[PDB]
């Protein structure tokens, strides 16, 4: 409750919150704090897509391309409505999974000679077809 | 004179599209006096083809019969019977083959074991192991693959479904393929893919290498740049 | 730019200063907002286009608006709507705020695991 949620990535499992602290009892000697919460998955390889790819043993995490807004914003000027653009900032990996989405993949089955390609479920359960 | 009647299998049914029954019959002495024919519950005629195979080394025959019917014929538990004939035999032999119901459906879960670490050590042979468990009925189609390349029949076994003591109604089999040292050790990547009707997609498989399950160490590196840049 | 320090400490008002610049030609409208709700023109003051000493072709021009200490100490946000010809979509916007500034606090912290290969 005394704390705001600024991103809540799912790829990097990242998490941001700010929270202004009334230490002693001058306005002007609170402190401003920053928590960051991050999760590696350490069974994850490089190409979550792609069963065959190596292990990946590097992480990295800009925070200058984590907290930046990409979404067109309505501002009214008493005589129209405009489109703003948030920032100028605006391919990235995508280290973990994600619930709301699903993975699939191509696989040859062999039987009888015959080789039928079929849709495979890489996630656990995720969502149904 | 032995009559062997196999129902079709969830696999024929998924990646060919047509069922079929097969009622093999073996120990027959001559191949000129067999028919093999199939009837139904009211006596309807089905149409069934004979094939004739080789000449076994115990002096015995062995008589090839397929034929086509509906799926619904068989998911429907319509009780099919086999004819089989001969000379020899006063009086012909009849089986009976049949889908039971009152069976739920339950999803299977995938578990890859590596190999035993004191198993590498005499630097002959390794053994990969893949666990399905929980699911009915009790038909799976288990098949292993390295790197997208489907494995040859011969190089892997699997076993027949087993009741579960803990929990009835699920079912458990494993399937045990072997590979060299060196080619494990080198750090080639293996699959299990399991076809079953449970599943919602009907396939799931699993990846496992030397890199990933019952490793020696674990190697990480984590970069946190720009942490003070702008948020608003 | 966020209000000085050294400004704050005397109890009495503060600053904050919206920059626009790089820009050609010179032409530039600047408008600040609260709320959703325009201010009075007075709170604030902006300047003539200017030229850009090291950048030939370049102009720049800046925008003051004035506040309360206690108001900023609260936690209002306030915001400056900048337009202009160049721009892709001809309306720009950014916001400012106390929580979303500089902390003297940075709690990292980072938890690994080997099964949690997805986040919700
Ligand atoms: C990670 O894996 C995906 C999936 O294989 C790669 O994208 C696929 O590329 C093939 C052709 O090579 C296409 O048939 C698929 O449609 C692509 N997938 C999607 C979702 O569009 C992707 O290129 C791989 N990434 C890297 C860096 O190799």
């Amino acid at each position: 409750d005394e704390r705001i949620v600024l991103v809540d990535n799912k790829c990097k499992c990242a998490r941001i919150t700010s929270r202004i602290i009334r230490s002693s009892e001058d306005p002007n000697e609170d402190i401003v704090e920053r928590n960051i919460r991050i999760i590696v998955p350490l069974n994850n390889r490089e190409n979550i897509s792609d069963p065959t790819s190596p292990l990946r043993t590097r992480f990295v995490y800009h925070l200058s391309d984590l907290c930046k807004k990409c979404d067109p914003t309505e501002v009214e000027l008493d005589n129209q409505i405009v489109t703003a653009t948030q920032s100028n900032i605006c391919t990235e990996t995508c280290y973990t999974y994600d619930r709301n989405k699903c993975y699939t993949a191509v696989v040859p089955l062999v039987y009888g000679g015959e080789t039928k390609m079929v849709e495979t479920a890489l996630t656990p359960d995720a969502c149904y077809p | 004179i032995r009559v062997f009647a196999i129902p079709p299998s969830f696999a024929s049914i998924f990646l060919t599209k047509s069922t079929k029954l097969t009622c093999l019959v073996t120990d027959l002495t001559t191949y000129d006096s067999v028919t093999i024919s199939w009837t139904r519950q009211n006596g309807e005629a089905v149409k069934t083809h004979t094939n004739i195979s080789e000449s076994h080394p115990n002096a015995t025959f062995s008589a090839v019969g397929e034929a086509s019917i509906c799926e619904d014929d068989w998911n429907s538990g319509e009780r099919f019977t086999c004819t089989v004939t001969h000379t020899d035999l006063p009086s012909p032999l009849k089986q009976t083959i049949s889908r039971p119901k009152g069976v739920a459906l339950h999803r299977p879960d995938v578990y890859l074991l590596p190999p035993a670490r004191e198993q590498l050590n005499l630097r002959e042979s390794a053994t990969i192991t893949c666990l399905v468990t929980g699911f009915s009925p009790a038909d799976v189609f288990v098949q292993w693959m390295q790197r997208g390349q489907p494995l040859s029949p011969e190089k892997y076994v699997t076993s027949a479904p087993m009741p579960e003591p803990q929990a009835p109604g699920r079912y458990f089999a494993h399937s045990i393929l072997t590979v060299s040292e060196e080619e494990w050790n080198t750090g080639e990547t293996y699959t299990c893919v399991v076809a079953h009707e449970a599943l919602p997609n009907r396939v799931t498989e699993r990846t496992v290498d030397k890199s990933t399950g019952k490793p020696t160490l674990y190697n990480v590196s984590l970069v946190m740049s720009d942490t003070a840049g702008t948020c608003y």
